[PDB]
């Protein structure tokens, strides 16, 4: 995976050095910002079920046309499997959140996803609708730390950078 | 190559579920070391060098038959070849120290070694020898016990640790077997 | 030579696209000459134009000279590596020790990154060295087109993982041929020309000994997990993994057989479902947020962990019948790809048993 | 009830002469249950049908 | 059947047939070939029966098949016409017996039970078995769609 | 029947003994369980009909046995099967809680091989219709509760095998 | 890569003599045929990408265990691979439907491809049915019976051809298995 | 066996459709043997005791061949060879004259099972099956150690 240990002992792997200051630094920070983000973590193994719900709920609130026959969504099959798609896009939001980096998330959900959505006719403004609903429902102190939600928000906003 | 991190995830994502507080406290504590881990690996790369020379002196001393003219460490090439294979092994085991975890181990080192050896002819009861001082030496070095060098550190527990690393030279040591 | 040469060669010489769904992900990267400073390229450039052996430095002065033109950025990427090629180091580890046909599948495997295609460009290059020689043969490899197409000028030669093989053989044999990441290659036979002549797969179990590896598998490997045992122990446990694997061979053709029977019986009222007016309670129109579960309690995350999880129909039911064997039957047939790699390996010890002279000259 | 016209383990033995180890040669093949079935289930018959 | 029925009373009672039950049996295998015609039309216009009486149930009755219902989706829905083609197979088997102990003693004994493990409203059930009556009555004539309605009837009676 | 405490004092009584640092060992670990017991036997109580409906849809449901000819084709049939299913979660349940399988001997698995091989019922069926109950039961009280379950769904299972 | 024609010379090689009319009558009922297996391949590669969707599709619908976590189609990587294996596959398909010889399809995919699944662990008996789908579905094109897409032809006998294409995708699905 | 398969079922077959062949062969060299075991007081000399000698040749091929499905005698030692010399003590039957007839048993199914036997020459693509061959010598030198 993508991360911050395996950057820095890829990186001295291919270069054929011993661990230097360097990695030690980096995995220094690594151990600092580590408890924010995996505060993050255990909220988000703490709600999953209704972020999905509003996410999808939300997502069809917005996209009506989906339901009409013949659309990518039209079967208690169509949108449950909307829902499942969803529910592990947030749940690989929660591994990439808990290693740090983007190795995680990278390497299941964007890697070859192009082919996937646009070969299944399946619209990428429709998960976009669902995450920055997701974002603008997030909040600032009520539910959990503001620096650990910005980590959240990075998160969710790379997914949406790497969709369109 | 996944890290303590990158362990916990797969098996969360094969279990197709998030990782939750379990997971998230066993990965605090790892958190939660931390300099412990930091500063070992500082112990073992800081001697590094003489961690491997002293290691397979030790090792042709064991039995003369490798520098023995036939033996598979008689040319100086050879030797040379013989000194770049343990530091390099010794290299593997510090980037599994700083891991968590022995991917980089299992994945970058360990895949496809007893084939080579096999194939070289290298006697592979030597390399575990070999394999086997360098783990004294590296948990004397990581338990500041070395009778040469013992340099200050805020002091505390760093048995776990040791556990740790010797649990991967004796994974090597079992994979060249 | 002068013959009609199938196949597209590389394809990868249009469309850069495929190499985000393969392997190559797992490759750690590639090394382009970018910014100044190299001093990663030349060390990257140097583990795969030898094969990964051990250089000393009284035998890098005999490219230093290679080496110095490049390190002032005077020649490029491309005619460091012909450089490289026409030194006599490359000579020495691998025109002068070894047989021929070995050394031109090696430079197969260094230059262009891919396994020889066939006996049409084997020969061709036979045709090459026979009429021109050394230099001539390596000036035939740098100056390929495919090369120019893929990798360019300021990239160092890499193992290619295009998306297609139009040979599957190819990427048989390139897996084949590259061993594992920890593995040099001397003191080696001839791996490729037995799969070049009559074209045959190489092996189940030498083909992941190439691949890179990755970190989630549905079948973990199980190396280092197989017990210590002689060799015909191993053999008879390769007997029993085949005859379970005949085992559930017929079971999944049993599975196979009862979904089909079930179906063709069923799609008659799928005709009648598909043939109804039937209308949503609020489906034919209305915006007012419809609620897709109305029966979700506040744990259930009734979709499911895979979305046809919680549906099941008549026809539903037995395909999760059939996962299950399919799954047993992919453990199994991974378990005898390991052990054909342990009697393989323990056989090669059989072959040449490693021998330490017991007493000093002094 | 249930009567099974049930063959001795020396009788599969008798099996082995050419004729029989033709017809009910390719049963030794793995694949064979659903005639294994049919051989066995033409052994038993409903109701009682004893001596008198 | 009538003539079975009559037999286990007779054996419960120790008795020999009388008279009267001799005369029914008589009535019934007489009436006979006309109980064949019924079950050979409901037979062979089993398609129509089922289609469009699941016709008349998801139009009348839009819970089920709406989201949310029991038989929404396209196997659900088969799954429904599959029960239907089930009772009306059944309704089938009490004309040639003349008497209601097949479809009593194959469907109707501990149907709520079942039902009620399913999570299937049973009124539904009930509605759909009265459209295939209708439709059924619409195939046949008046007194032998009165006959073979009945039976319906009799399904209809178990379910309510 | 008996439970834990009644065997540790069958134990103790039939050697005429008190009882000893060792028996009060065992119902010490049986007392430090109690309050775990008690809440799982909650939950399976509250939900006994979702136990069985989920079990009877993942085991028996779509196959060979509800379909003509399989032993749970009729009504009837269907009827008896789910109420069968419904005196295993009972008595496994009065086992979890008693902590003693005896329960499971008495009341249970006598006469009910005898029964069973003689109707037609199927043995294999049967089984795995009781592990499905004990992986759904083990999903609603959680790990510790779920182990507890397991070993009373696998007493009866290896009763009737 | 060799079509009819090749086949046909190939065939006189191994005799060692000329064609002659018996096989060259054969040729003119091959090409007197002609555009009939123009319009076919053109039916074919007109709707090839929508066949490749809902085999696919339908292949993952019969078996649910590729959807859950562990099997290759789980993740967007393996599903993009997986639907750009069943288009490669339609392509060669294509090509020995334009050739008339399956010499294409046998060296190309039919020779390598069962050890290559089975050293990356890929379900064969999926891709049988994968296969055995882009059957149907393309016999139901190449016929124009296809319930959703019906284009004006003029009207003929193309029921050899179906035979054909339906003979490669039988000798596609008997090796991938 | 996943490998013999077809291999040793080939062999069996070769040894089962050959069996009235190598009974009557083995029986009618064992009486060509010595004409002291078919002159008068001779076991064989009774009509009766010649077709009991026929069957007890064909009922060892026939738990000999049985035994090479089964992989090892098991099934012959538990009937086949289960009180077998004891019997023809107590009845006075020649234990040489038997184990002779064993012997001949066991070359005419060797060179059935390599083909070796001019004469039959049944077709099958050839392989390494001397392995196979120590087997079956194995089973019948088991048994005719068994008689002696
Ligand atoms: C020293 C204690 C040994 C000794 C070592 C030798 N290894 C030789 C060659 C060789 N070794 C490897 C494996 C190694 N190279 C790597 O890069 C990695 C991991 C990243 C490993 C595990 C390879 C691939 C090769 C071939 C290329 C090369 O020559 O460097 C070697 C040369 C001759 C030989 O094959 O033995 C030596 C001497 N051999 C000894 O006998 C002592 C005990
Ligand atoms: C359901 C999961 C399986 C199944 C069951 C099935 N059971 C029966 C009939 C009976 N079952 C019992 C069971 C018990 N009696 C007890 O005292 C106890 C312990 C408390 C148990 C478990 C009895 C007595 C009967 C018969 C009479 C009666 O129930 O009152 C049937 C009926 C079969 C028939 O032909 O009659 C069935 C079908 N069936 C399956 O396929 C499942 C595996
Ligand atoms: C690891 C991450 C991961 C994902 C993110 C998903 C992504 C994904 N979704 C689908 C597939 C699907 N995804 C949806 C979802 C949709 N329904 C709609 O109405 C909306 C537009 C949308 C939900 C917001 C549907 C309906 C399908 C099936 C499409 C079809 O068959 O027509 C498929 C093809 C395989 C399949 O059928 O399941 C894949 C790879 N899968 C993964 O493995
Ligand atoms: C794991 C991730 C995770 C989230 C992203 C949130 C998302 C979320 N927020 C709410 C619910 C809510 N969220 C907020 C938050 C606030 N509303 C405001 O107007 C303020 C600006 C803002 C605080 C800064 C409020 C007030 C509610 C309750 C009422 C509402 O819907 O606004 C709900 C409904 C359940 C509830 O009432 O708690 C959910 C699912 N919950 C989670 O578990
Ligand atoms: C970049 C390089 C780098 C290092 C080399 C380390 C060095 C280091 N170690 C510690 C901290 C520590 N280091 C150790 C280690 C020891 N335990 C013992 O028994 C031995 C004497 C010794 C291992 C050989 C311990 C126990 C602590 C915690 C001390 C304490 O809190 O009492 C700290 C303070 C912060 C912390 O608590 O982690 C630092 C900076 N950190 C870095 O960033
Ligand atoms: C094949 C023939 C051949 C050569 C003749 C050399 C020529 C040469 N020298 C340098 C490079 C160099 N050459 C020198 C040498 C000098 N130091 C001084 O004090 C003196 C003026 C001078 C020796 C008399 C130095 C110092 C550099 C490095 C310059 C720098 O990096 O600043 C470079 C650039 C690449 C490099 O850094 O090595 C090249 C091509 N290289 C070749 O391949
Ligand atoms: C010229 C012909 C030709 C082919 C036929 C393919 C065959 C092929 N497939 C893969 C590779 C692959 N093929 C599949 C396909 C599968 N996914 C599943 O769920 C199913 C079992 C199966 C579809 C039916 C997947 C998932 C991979 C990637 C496997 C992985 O990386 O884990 C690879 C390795 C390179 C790569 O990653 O793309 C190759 C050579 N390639 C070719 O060049
Ligand atoms: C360069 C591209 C190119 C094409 C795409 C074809 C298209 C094409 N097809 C036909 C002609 C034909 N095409 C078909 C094919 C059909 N048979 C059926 O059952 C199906 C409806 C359909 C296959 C899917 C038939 C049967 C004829 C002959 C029609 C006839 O003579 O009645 C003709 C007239 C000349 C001839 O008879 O061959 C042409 C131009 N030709 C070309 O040059
Ligand atoms: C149901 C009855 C039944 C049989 C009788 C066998 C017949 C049989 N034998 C072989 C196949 C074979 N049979 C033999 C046998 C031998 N070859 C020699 O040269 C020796 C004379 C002889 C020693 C026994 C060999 C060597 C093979 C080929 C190797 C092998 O398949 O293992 C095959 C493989 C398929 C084929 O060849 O077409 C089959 C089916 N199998 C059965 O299922
Ligand atoms: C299951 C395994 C099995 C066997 C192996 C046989 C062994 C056997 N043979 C005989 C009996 C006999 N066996 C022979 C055979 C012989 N004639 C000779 O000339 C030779 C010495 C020898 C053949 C090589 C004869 C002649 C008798 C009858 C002896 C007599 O009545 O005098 C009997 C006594 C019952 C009978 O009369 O049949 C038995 C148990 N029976 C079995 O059930
Ligand atoms: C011969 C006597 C007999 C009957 C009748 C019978 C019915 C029966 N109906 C079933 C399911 C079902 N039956 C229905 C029926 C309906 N849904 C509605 O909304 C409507 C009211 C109604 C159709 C008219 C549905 C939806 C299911 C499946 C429900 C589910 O699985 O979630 C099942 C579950 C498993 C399976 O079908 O194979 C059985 C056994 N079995 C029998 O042996
Ligand atoms: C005569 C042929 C010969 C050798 C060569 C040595 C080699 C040697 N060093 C060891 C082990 C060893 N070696 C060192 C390193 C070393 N010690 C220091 O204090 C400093 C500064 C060092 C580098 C200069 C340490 C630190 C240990 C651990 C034991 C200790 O605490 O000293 C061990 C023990 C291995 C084990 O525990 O399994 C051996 C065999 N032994 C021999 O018989
Ligand atoms: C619920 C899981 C599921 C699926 C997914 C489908 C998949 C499917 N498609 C078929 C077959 C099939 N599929 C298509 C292609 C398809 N139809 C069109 O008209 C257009 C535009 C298409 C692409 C969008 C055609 C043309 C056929 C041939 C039948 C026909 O005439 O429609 C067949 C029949 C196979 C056979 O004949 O052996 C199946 C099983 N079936 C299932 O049960
Ligand atoms: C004159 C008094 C007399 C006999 C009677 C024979 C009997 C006889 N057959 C033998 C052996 C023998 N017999 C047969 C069977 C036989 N051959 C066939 O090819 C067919 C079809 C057969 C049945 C019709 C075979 C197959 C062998 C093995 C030798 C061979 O390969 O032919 C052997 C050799 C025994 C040994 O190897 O120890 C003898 C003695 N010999 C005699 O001296």
């Amino acid at each position: 995976m993508k991360s911050v240990i395996t950057t820095t002992i890829s990186a001295a792997d291919a270069a054929g050095r011993f661990p230097s200051s360097s990695d030690l630094e980096s995995i220094q920070g690594n151990i600092q910002r580590a408890s924010a983000r995996l505060e993050a973590a255990e909220k988000l193994s703490g709600n999953h079920e209704a972020v999905v719900k509003e996410a999808g709920d939300a997502c069809f609130a917005k996209y009506s046309y989906l339901k009409n026959s013949g659309e990518a969504g039209d079967s208690q099959e169509k949108i449950n499997k909307c829902y499942r798609d969803v529910d592990h896009y947030m749940r690989l939001i929660n591994y990439s959140l808990v290693v740090g980096g983007t190795g995680p998330l990278d390497e299941w959900g964007i890697a070859g996803s192009r082919e996937v959505y646009r070969t299944l006719n399946l619209p990428g403004s429709a998960y976009i609708a669902s995450f920055t609903f997701t974002r603008d429902r997030l909040c600032v102190p009520r539910d959990m730390s503001s620096q650990a939600g910005v980590e959240f928000v990075a998160a969710l906003d790379y997914v949406i950078n790497s969709l369109s | 190559m996944l890290d303590a991190f990158s362990r916990v995830v797969v098996n969360s994502d094969s279990k197709a579920a998030y990782v939750g507080g379990s997971d998230l406290q066993s990965l605090k504590t790892f958190i939660s070391d931390g300099n412990k881990r930091l500063d070992a690996v500082n112990c073992i790369v800081s001697n590094a060098s003489c961690i491997v020379s002293d290691a397979i002196s030790g090792m042709i001393c064991e039995n003369p038959g490798l520098i023995a003219p036939g033996g598979n460490c008689y040319t100086n090439r050879r030797m040379a070849a013989c000194l770049r294979d343990g530091e390099i092994i010794l290299r593997y085991v510090s980037y599994a120290l700083l891991a968590g975890d022995s991917s980089v181990l299992d994945d970058r080192c360990l895949n496809g070694l007893k084939e080579t050896y096999i194939a070289l002819g290298v006697p592979t009861a030597s390399t575990s020898r070999a394999v086997s001082i360098m783990k004294a030496a590296s948990t004397a070095f990581i338990m500041n016990t070395a009778s040469g060098r013992k340099i200050e550190i805020a002091a505390g527990d760093c048995q776990a640790l040791q556990s740790e690393a010797a649990a991967y030279f004796d994974k090597v040591g079992s994979a060249v077997d | 030579a002068i013959e009609f040469q199938t196949y597209s060669g590389g394809l990868d010489r249009v469309s850069l696209e495929p190499y985000s769904i393969t392997r190559y992900l797992f490759k750690p990267a590639p090394a382009t000459v970018t910014d100044g400073d190299k001093d990663v390229a030349i060390n990257a450039g140097l583990r795969q134009l030898f094969g990964n052996a051990y250089i000393m430095e009284e035998e890098r002065a005999e490219f230093y000279n290679a080496e110095s033109k490049f390190r002032c950025g005077e020649i490029t990427a491309r005619e460091f590596a012909r450089a490289v090629a026409l030194s006599n180091a490359y000579r020495s580890r691998f025109f002068n020790t070894v047989s021929q046909y070995r050394f031109f599948e090696l430079n197969f495997k260094h230059f262009l990154g891919r396994a020889p295609l066939n006996q049409v460009e084997y020969s061709k290059h036979f045709k090459i060295f026979a009429e021109g020689g050394y230099e001539a043969e390596i000036n035939s490899y740098f100056d390929d087109p495919e090369y120019d197409e893929v990798f360019g000028d300021d990239c160092m030669p890499f193992t290619r993982f295009r998306g297609t093989y139009a040979p599957i053989n190819q990427f048989n044999r390139m897996c084949v041929l590259e061993g594992g990441f920890a593995m040099s290659d001397k003191q080696r036979p001839v791996q490729l020309m037995t799969s070049l002549a009559a074209n045959v797969p190489p092996a189940a179990y030498r083909v992941v000994d190439g691949l890179p590896a990755i970190p989630n598998a549905e079948h973990p490997t199980r190396k280092f997990e197989l017990p210590n045992a002689s060799l015909e122990r191993f053999r008879n446990e390769v007997e029993v993994a085949k005859a379970r694997e005949l085992q559930l061979r017929v079971e999944l053709k049993e599975a196979y057989a009862k979904r089909d029977e079930y179906r063709s019986g069923f799609a008659g009222f799928r005709a009648m479902a598909a043939d109804m007016d039937i209308s949503m309670l609020p489906g034919p129109r209305f915006q007012g947020r419809v609620e897709n579960y109305p029966t979700w309690d506040g744990k259930s995350a009734p979709w499911g962990k895979s979305g046809v999880d919680t549906l099941s129909g008549v026809e539903k039911r037995p395909a999760k019948e059939i996962a299950k064997k399919e799954f047993q039957l992919e453990r199994i047939k991974q378990l005898v790809v390991d052990l054909e790699r342990r009697v393989a390996v323990l056989e090669a010890e059989r072959e040449q048993p490693a021998l330490t002279p017991e007493p000093l000259m002094f | 009830p249930f009567t099974v016209f049930a063959p001795t383990n020396d009788a599969f033995t008798d099996l082995l002469n050419a004729h029989g180890f033709a017809s009910f040669g390719p049963l030794l093949r793995p694949g064979n249950t659903d005639t294994l079935r049919d051989v066995l289930l033409y052994h038993v018959v409903r109701g009682t049908y004893d001596a008198r | 059947s009538i003539v079975t029925k009559s037999i286990v009373n007779a054996d419960a009672e120790a008795r020999y047939l009388s008279p009267g039950e001799l005369e029914r049996i008589k009535s019934f295998v007489l009436s006979g070939q006309r109980r064949l015609r019924i079950a050979q039309t409901l037979t062979e216009n089993r398609e129509m029966i089922v289609k469009k009486g699941g016709q008349q149930l998801f139009q009348k009755r839009t819970d089920v098949v709406s989201p949310g219902g029991n038989a929404y989706g396209e196997e659900m829905t088969a799954t429904c016409l599959r029960d239907l083609d089930y009772y009306l197979r059944l309704v089938t088997y009490g004309i040639v017996a003349g008497d209601v102990t097949p479809i009593e003693e194959i469907g109707l004994v501990g149907v709520k039970e079942m039902y009620n493990s399913l999570g299937t409203p049973i009124s539904g059930v009930s509605e759909g078995v009265r459209c295939m009556k209708d439709v059924a009555c619409s195939l046949l004539s008046g007194e032998d769609s009165a006959e073979a309605g009945f039976y319906f009837d009799y399904t209809l009676g178990a379910m309510q | 029947m008996q439970d834990a405490i009644t065997a540790v004092i069958n134990t103790a009584d039939v050697q005429g003994k008190y009882l000893d640092d060792n028996s009060l060992d065992k119902l010490r670990g049986y007392f430090e369980t109690g309050e775990l017991r008690v809440r799982a036997a909650a939950t399976i109580a509250a939900n006994a009909a979702t136990i069985i409906k989920e079990s009877v849809a993942k085991a028996l449901l779509y196959s060979d046995i509800t379909r003509p000819g399989g032993n749970m084709y009729t009504t009837r049939r269907y009827a008896a099967c789910i109420r069968d299913l419904d005196y295993y979660l009972r008595y496994a349940t009065y086992g979890m809680l008693a902590g003693d399988p005896s329960i499971l001997d008495e009341r249970v698995l006598n006469g009910l091989k005898e029964t069973y091989n003689s109707l037609g019922v199927p043995i294999g069926a049967t089984v795995q219709a009781i592990q499905a109950m004990k992986e759904v039961t083990a999903s609603l009280v959680g790990t510790n509760a779920g182990q507890e379950m397991a070993v009373y769904f696998d007493y009866i299972c290896s009763g009737l095998s």
